[PDB]
């Protein structure tokens, strides 16, 4: 394994793969209680699933950051964690009602 | 059509567009227009009651991590009752993408503060508070940036004179600096350089 | 495309180590660095001997304004009043009026150096090449009033420097 | 006589530092 | 009457002393362009501006005098002057009335249009 | 400028200074130079110059609208390709 | 030889000297009012009138792009000189 | 605790900050950075001016680097006019964009040294910044606040004399940086003053929108050149410093490297300038030569117009980032299509940095704070405005 | 009732008879012009009105051709633009180089429309004509040189003024609208001609050189010099 | 206040078009116009900014201005 | 109709203002001494009563509460010993000439409205 992450705020977390499977199973665990109807849910499904299989595609930490085509996925565990708090946030936004209240036509009527 | 003309990048316009419908899917509740010019510059509406819930989502990955509130650029148009036009410039670093997502507010609408969400708007806050009067949701302090101490005005309201009403000077027997009525010499001799005869038929709002 | 700064790891080798501790003690490099400042004592000092010597200036150089004449000795100004439309600080003020000879002529051209920003737009903007941003730069005054120039003072400025101004224009005119 | 100043040649320069141990 | 008379920083003196002028700006007589008649605008009434004792400059009184404001509609401008607390005076639009015209109308012996040599 | 002083100076220097003159002597450049003549400009041809082609500001168009305020193999898509890994400096790998 | 005001100070080339009543005249006291010695007016007519047997002419103010824009002076009327709109100097067609 | 206003008056305060601290013994507690002591309010002053008139304002914000500001405006104006400049103008804009970068980094280096009391480099290097002001004077007639970069491109062609002396100018300069190499870079006192001070985690940076070397020092690799080679940078060779520790020592070494980097670039820009107009063909944007305007009519007509009401942008409000050496730079136009802007906000790169300083302030002794302002390259002119 | 004709795309209930001018000007589109005037009379000289109808083999005079059903009018179409370029290249082929000394030169319609249309560069290489001045009144100075054979002023003068001293004189090159003989034009509406002049040909003497349009504020009211109000 | 702070015989030298009287910015709610409105400036130095040498010359002017000052002689005949 | 800032109806707002008056009314001597105002302290309290009178025509609770928001924000700058003595004196305008509301004098002065 490469020594030093390089970045300042980031810190190493060995055996990333397992911790990632934790995150996949958990954001899956929250999307499940989100209704299928919400437009976000199918795509976050596509994301967590395709990324989980993608982690499964290769074993070592090494080429794993090639398979996802992103340098040091050691960060994307954190992004996945933002994704986790996000998916936690999806619940209180409820299923997505298309639009609420609309501008008077003068709004967005550019020019002036 | 080339030596002077800047070439039109259709590719990025295509990708930004498709992602634009993508987002249009994702948050039907607040997202409205999905503007996509040939500058490769995407734009999106938000209802002000929908400020925070959208923005938080933006920071979190979907296919665009809208990290770093680069700007809360602000515009005031007196005509519209929703005169204010707060704009969230944004930049998803991972995807090197850029977007402009704006809103509108009235003089007494407490528009949501992204201070909790970005904190970069601790001052985009107080400027756009002070210059205007765009009251904000919940901020640690609404004390004025930039404009003085006892100063009452709200310049950038596109209202009251560019000199302002205030013009301070030190005074003798009071032994101190004191604000005074303007009395500009020479006056800003404004030129009306507006041109009758439209140069751009392609635009042109219809007489209707 | 990126480069790490520093990052490099120092040798553990004993020669190198004892050398670094020798820097930690006997300071070595300080003196080396110190030695360098000594090199300056032996160089020749860079001061120009103002004012008996003066700093180099390109012919383009912008400075005090001056209205200027035709070779005939008529003033070049036609009061086209676009230089009034350009002065970004709007220092300029012009009241064009007819000459008794009938020619357009300013009756009160004036400019204050208090608001002039010496962008030198007007040197470029004038169709008749009337007003010119002259070479002169040294003209600080005891009082504010001496800054608010009339057309008169500007004409005088065009009087004292016309040889010079025309000379620089003779050097520069192709570029514009 | 058309002209302006395009480069006349320009020899090598070293952005690289040197710090002799001497 | 959602007055923002205090919400604005303006001196009470300038809101008491004067009414503003709501209107639709006129076309140039000296120029063909109709283009600026469109879009409403509101402007404050001019005040006296004594000459500067020095250099003969303008010496403006009221600071706000150079203000100008476009509006999509008339009710829009009325709404602004109402929101802001200033008095105003509405003015009507002035589109010229259509005029029937024809090339031959210049001619004809009977119509006494005729014109002449051409 | 005496040579022994030059030796001792460069001595303390760790560098030749004579090899990179610090004070700008004789060489400089001539102030009085023959006239520029200037480039002719690409579009000063007389045979054709219709504004219809050279124009750039004329091509400007207001942005394409989508969804708008009025009027499942989707495959999640990026707005643009995600940022690439950079090279590590290469020719000077470390400072 | 600028015309002298009753107060004795010289008038401006654009005549406008202050009234004897005028208090403002006090500013010049202890100082010097300045007015240009070289009125352009005299220098206008001082010059000989150029004449050419031809017809329409083209003044440039002397100096290509060192003066006023090129201008075509007519000489339809021999009863009068053709003063430039810029140079201010006369022309005529002698025959 | 003891309440205390600081500047403007301190040389350390740069005549701008009033960051009051409620100090304890000498360790800080409260430490608020007040601002608006320089706020020139140019946003409304831009609104009532023709777009050619706006141009000086940007020399007026970044006091030091100058050409880069104007380039930051020419890009943003040419976008809306869809105008693409002749290549020579862009080789120039890079050339003096980089020489402005040398001036800016020499500024930040030597002043940061002054707060550290180094004194000497200052006098060792302004001897050089006059050497460069001689050049902006040779191309603009002004030692500084040169208006030479324009929305159409450039006012004027380069004088024949430069092309040699500038080379001469950089014939020796590397040595002048060597003289610093023998100082602070290696020097013992210097490391202690700056090592492990104001370290910033990558996330706070990405939150506040930190940019430039201020990212590159703490390891975030975000950049506005290679990510978006908006001009000739795509053709130019160079390589970007990245810090490790987030030490001010890191950011320092980075800036020294960028100075080396401009030593690399300016070589190539000297190596590659095409003959051609340095201005757009159009007379409806770019004004005619004095030789042509004074005969051809249309040239004089449009001449008269651009100098009186100017070109008209098609209507639109837009935003553009800029690769300022100090960071991302804000060009937020709002244009009704009239030559007057409707509005124009200007994000200073240093605005976010100063927003972030207090996070780095508390829990550090006052010398740390004096170190910090110099850490971030902050010229306060741009920041309040 | 009203005949249908298409502006570029939109169908229009245009009036029976009436010029293409009023047709485009109903949707708000505005044709470039000079000699024509809104309350004067159509004249075919100075064809700045040129446009091609959708099926037109060649361009029509939009200020004059009566509308009729089935036509469509692409004002923005390229050929019309080539036409306007054709006009402006010619008007400026011999115009005086005196914008700056022109009292109308700060606001001349020829300028605005020179900006709207016509190639930015000119290709003159010879010697422009220039007519002598031709006084026609103490209070209405006439620089000429500048007048563009547009004849709006005679159609004003011969008609509404009722006086006919003004008019065309000569043909071919060096033709001129300079009125015959020395005698001054006079009328009780002599001054209005000044307004009606597109260029600086008819600059008023009393106001001459005094000012430039952009500087001026335009405070409005009504005169009481007449009871006409 | 700072101007008050310095002991007699204090002098002040205005510099730059902005401090001369509001400069480029003369029309704004921002700037305070003439610096002379606050402190009694003694010599003005025109410039945006003045060439540094022009500044130097302005200081030479301040010295000549002091040189012509003569407080002691007035006191003797006071 | 539209959603309120804080207070809804006057009493939710009226409660806030009194909180404001005391917040000034006690604070005044502190200010009198920090800046060493030459004003007698009762004059200060009187001015405190006066600025609370200029806002008498307010009737929307959002206007009241927004005014006490801004007024407390001014109190921030006051208590923290920000501002300067001059800024405290800006409320007085004592350098300025008194204004004669009488119309006859308004005739005598100048062109005016
Ligand atoms: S320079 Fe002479 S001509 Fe050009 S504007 Fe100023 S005054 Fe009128
Ligand atoms: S000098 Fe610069 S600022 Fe002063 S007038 Fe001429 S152009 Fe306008
Ligand atoms: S008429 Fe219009 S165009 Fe001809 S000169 Fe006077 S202004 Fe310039
Ligand atoms: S005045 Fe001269 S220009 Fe104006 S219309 Fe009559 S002729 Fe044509
Ligand atoms: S240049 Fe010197 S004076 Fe002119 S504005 Fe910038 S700072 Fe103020
Ligand atoms: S518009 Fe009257 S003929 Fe062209």
């Amino acid at each position: 394994l490469k020594k030093t992450t390089g970045l300042v705020g980031l810190a190493v977390c060995n055996t990333p793969h397992e911790r990632l499977r934790i995150l996949y199973t958990k954001i899956l665990d929250v999307l499940e209680e989100i209704p299928k109807n919400a437009a976000y849910r199918k795509y976050t499904e596509q994301i967590t699933n395709e990324k989980l299989a993608m982690v499964k595609a290769e074993p070592d930490v090494k080429k794993l950051e090639d398979q996802l085509q992103g340098g040091q996925l050691e960060e994307v565990i954190l992004q996945a964690e933002h994704e986790l708090n996000l998916a936690r946030k999806m619940r209180e936004w409820k299923l997505w009602e298309p639009l609420v209240e609309e501008p008077p036509a003068d709004q967005w009527k550019w020019p002036i | 059509t080339r030596p002077t003309v800047r070439p039109r990048n259709d590719v990025a316009h295509k990708q930004l567009s498709a992602f634009g419908e993508y987002v249009a899917e994702i948050l039907p509740k607040y997202v409205q227009q999905v503007q996509v010019s040939c500058f490769n510059e995407l734009e999106v509406c938000i209802h002000p009651d929908g400020v925070i819930p959208v923005l938080t989502f933006l920071r979190d990955h979907t296919n665009a991590q809208f990290k770093s509130l680069v700007d809360l650029t602000a515009v005031d148009v007196p005509t519209r009752q929703n005169r204010f036009e707060i704009v969230y410039n944004l930049l998803s670093l991972r995807f090197n993408s850029r977007i402009r997502v704006k809103t509108y507010t009235d003089e007494l609408t407490p528009i949501e503060s992204a201070v909790s969400v970005f904190k970069a708007a601790n001052w985009y806050e107080r400027e756009i508070w002070d210059m205007f009067g765009v009251f904000f949701a919940n901020h640690p302090d609404l004390r004025r940036i930039l404009t003085d101490y006892g100063f009452e005005g709200h310049p950038f309201r596109k209202d009251f004179p560019l000199s302002g009403y205030v013009e301070l000077r030190y005074d003798d027997e009071v032994k101190r600096v004191v604000a005074e009525p303007v009395e500009l010499a020479q006056e800003f001799r404004k030129f009306d350089l507006n041109s009758p005869w439209e140069a751009f038929p392609v635009y042109r709002q219809p007489p209707e | 495309t990126y480069k790490y700064v520093n990052m490099q790891d120092p040798e553990m080798d004993m020669k190198s180590v004892t050398d670094r501790a020798a820097r930690t003690l006997l300071w070595t490099e300080l003196f080396r660095g110190l030695g360098m400042t000594l090199s300056y004592l032996f160089r020749e000092p860079a001061t120009i001997n103002y004012p008996f010597e003066k700093g180099p200036l390109s012919p383009r150089f912008r400075g005090e304004h001056a209205l200027r004449r035709y070779p005939s000795g008529e003033e070049r100004c036609i009061a086209c009043k676009l230089c009034e439309a350009i002065c970004p600080a709007q220092a300029i003020t012009i009241e064009a009026e007819p000459r008794a000879d009938g020619s357009r002529r300013t009756t009160r051209y004036d400019i204050d150096m208090t608001k002039c920003i010496y962008c030198g737009f007007c040197q470029e903007a004038c169709p008749v090449d009337a007003i010119v941003e002259g070479p002169n730069f040294e003209f600080s005054t005891e009082t504010h009033e001496e800054l608010l120039y009339n057309k008169e003072k500007l004409l005088n400025n065009g009087d004292k420097w016309e040889a010079e101004i025309a000379a620089n224009i003779q050097a520069d005119y192709l570029y514009r | 006589k058309q002209d302006m100043p395009p480069p006349g040649g320009y020899g090598p320069i070293d952005y690289k530092r040197n710090l002799p141990r001497r | 009457k959602l007055d923002i008379t205090t919400l604005t920083g303006v001196p009470e003196e300038h809101i008491k002393t004067r009414k503003v002028r709501i209107f639709v700006p006129a076309r140039n007589n000296m120029q063909s362009g109709v283009n600026n008649t469109k879009k409403w605008k509101m402007e404050f009434d001019t005040r006296e501006r004594w000459e500067n004792p020095l250099m003969g400059w303008a010496s403006t009184a009221d600071p706000l005098s150079n203000m100008v404001l476009t509006f999509s509609t008339k009710e829009d401008a009325v709404s602004f002057a109402e929101k802001n607390g200033w008095s105003y005076d509405i003015e009507e639009r002035k589109v010229p009335k259509p005029k029937s015209k024809s090339y031959g109308a210049n001619f004809s012996w009977n119509k006494r249009t005729r014109v002449s040599t051409k | 400028a005496t040579r022994l002083i030059q030796r001792l100076r460069n001595w303390a220097s760790g560098h030749d200074l004579q090899g990179k003159l610090q004070l700008r002597y004789q060489e400089i450049s001539k102030r009085t130079q023959p006239p520029p003549k200037l480039p002719v400009g690409p579009s000063h041809k007389l045979s054709n110059n219709y504004y219809c082609t050279r124009d750039g500001r004329r091509e400007s168009v207001p942005p394409s609208i989508i969804m708008s305020s009025q009027k499942t193999e989707k495959k999640a898509v990026t707005p643009a390709p995600p940022i690439k890994r950079w090279e590590l400096s290469s020719d000077q790998p470390y400072l | 030889g600028v015309r002298v005001s009753p107060t004795g100070e010289k008038v401006t080339h654009t005549g406008q000297v202050y009234d004897d009543k005028d208090y403002r005249r006090i500013r010049f006291v202890g100082r010097q009012k300045e007015v240009n010695e070289n009125f352009a007016i005299d220098l206008i007519a001082e010059q000989p009138v150029s004449e050419v047997e031809t017809r329409v002419i083209a003044c440039d103010g002397g100096g290509g792009a060192l003066g006023h824009p090129k201008v075509y002076i007519n000489l339809d009327k021999e009863t009068k000189t053709g003063t430039c709109g810029y140079c201010g100097l006369q022309f005529r067609q002698h025959h | 605790n003891i309440t205390l206003n600081f500047g403007p008056q301190h040389p350390a305060a740069h005549g701008v900050l009033r960051l009051v601290m409620e100090l304890s013994g000498e360790m800080v507690r409260k430490c608020d950075p007040h601002i608006g002591l320089l706020h020139r309010g140019t946003e409304k002053l831009i609104e009532y001016k023709t777009y050619l008139q706006a141009l000086p304002y940007f020399d007026r914000l970044d006091y030091v680097s100058m050409m880069c500001n104007e380039q930051a405006y020419s890009l943003a104006v040419e976008k809306l006019l869809n105008i693409r400049p002749p290549p020579r103008a862009q080789w120039i804009r890079v050339l003096f964009g980089e020489i402005t970068r040398l001036l800016n980094h020499i500024m930040a280096v030597t002043t940061h040294a002054l707060d550290l009391g180094a004194m000497t480099p200052f006098f060792w290097l302004f001897e050089e910044r006059e050497k460069m002001f001689e050049f902006y004077e040779r191309v603009s007639g002004a030692r500084m606040h040169a208006a030479y970069i324009r929305p159409g491109g450039v006012h004027q062609d380069l004088p024949l004399g430069l092309m040699d002396d500038i080379y001469q100018f950089s014939k020796n300069f590397s040595l002048r940086l060597d003289e610093l190499e023998e100082l602070l870079t290696n020097n013992r006192i210097w490391r202690n003053r700056t090592i492990d001070i104001g370290v910033v985690t990558a996330e706070e940076a990405l939150n506040y929108g930190f940019s430039g070397v201020m990212l590159r020092g703490s390891g975030i690799q975000w950049d506005l050149r290679k990510t978006q080679p908006y001009d000739v940078y795509d053709q130019v060779e160079f390589d970007v410093p990245v810090g490790s520790r987030g030490d001010c020592y890191d950011r320092y070494l980075c800036r020294v490297e960028e100075m080396r980097q401009s030593l690399r670039i300016i070589a190539q820009c000297l190596n590659k300038m095409p003959p051609g107009e340095i201005k757009v063909d159009d007379a409806k944007v770019s004004p005619p030569k004095r030789a042509e305007m004074k005969t051809s009519m249309e040239s004089l007509i449009h001449h008269f117009k651009l100098y009186t009401e100017g070109y008209q942008v098609p209507p639109g409000a837009t935003y553009t980032a800029i690769e300022a050496p100090k960071g991302e730079f804000g060009v937020y136009l709002v244009s009704d299509g009239s030559s007057r802007p409707y509005r124009c906000k200007i994000k200073a790169p240093g605005f976010a940095h100063l927003a972030g300083l207090d996070k780095m302030s508390k829990g550090h002794m006052l010398a740390d704070v004096v170190a910090i302002i110099g850490t971030q390259d902050i010229v306060f002119g741009e920041v309040d405005r | 009732n009203l005949i249908e004709v298409f502006v570029d795309g939109q169908s229009v209930m245009v009036e029976p008879g009436t010029t293409v001018l009023q047709a485009c000007e109903k949707v708000g589109m505005q044709i470039p012009r000079f000699c024509y005037h809104e309350r004067l009379s159509v004249a075919g000289n100075c064809r700045m009105c040129l446009v091609e109808i959708e099926k037109a083999p060649k361009v029509v005079a939009a200020c004059a051709m009566p509308v009729m059903k089935g036509w469509n009018i692409l004002t923005n179409s390229e050929k019309s633009k080539k036409a306007r370029e054709g006009v402006m290249e010619f008007l400026l082929a011999n115009h005086p180089l005196d914008c700056p000394i022109c009292d109308q030169g700060g606001e001349c319609d020829l300028q605005d429309q020179s900006m709207m249309f016509g190639n930015d560069r000119s290709r003159f290489l010879e010697g422009k004509r220039a007519v002598e001045d031709k006084n026609i009144g103490p209070l209405v100075k006439t620089i000429m040189t500048r007048c563009i054979q547009c004849t709006r002023c005679i159609r004003f003068a011969s008609e509404i003024a009722g006086v006919d001293d003004l008019g065309t004189t000569g043909r071919g090159n060096d033709m001129q609208v300079g009125t015959y003989i020395e005698k001054m034009f006079m009328s009780e509406l002599s001054g209005n001609i000044i307004d009606i002049c597109p260029v600086g040909a008819l600059t008023s003497k009393p106001y001459a050189f005094t000012a430039r349009p952009w500087e001026t504020r335009k405070t409005e009211s009504i005169d009481v010099m007449d009871a006409v109000g | 206040k700072v101007y008050d702070q310095m002991p007699e015989p204090r002098y002040v030298v205005s510099m730059g078009s902005c401090a001369n009287g509001g400069g480029y910015y003369h029309y704004s709610y921002s700037v305070v116009r003439g610096c002379d409105r606050i402190v009694p400036v003694d010599i003005y130095i025109p410039g945006c900014p003045p060439t540094a040498e022009a500044l130097l010359y302005g200081i030479l002017q301040l010295q000549r201005k002091i040189k012509r000052e003569r407080r002691l002689q007035i006191w003797y005949r006071r | 109709f539209v959603k309120p800032i804080f207070s809804r109806d006057m009493n939710e707002a009226k409660r806030r203002v009194r909180e404001l008056y005391r917040a000034w009314y006690r604070e005044v001597p502190n200010t009198v001494h920090q800046f060493q105002l030459d004003i007698t302290v009762k004059m200060g309290r009187d001015k405190v009563r006066e600025m609370f009178m200029k806002n008498a025509h307010v009737t929307d609770p959002r206007v009241v509460d927004l005014l006490v928001i801004k007024g407390k924000i001014e109190l921030e700058e006051t208590i923290k010993v920000w501002k300067q003595r001059t800024h405290v004196m800006r409320f007085f305008h004592e350098t300025e000439a008194p204004r004669p509301k009488d119309f006859l004098s308004k005739f005598y002065v100048g062109h005016d409205p």
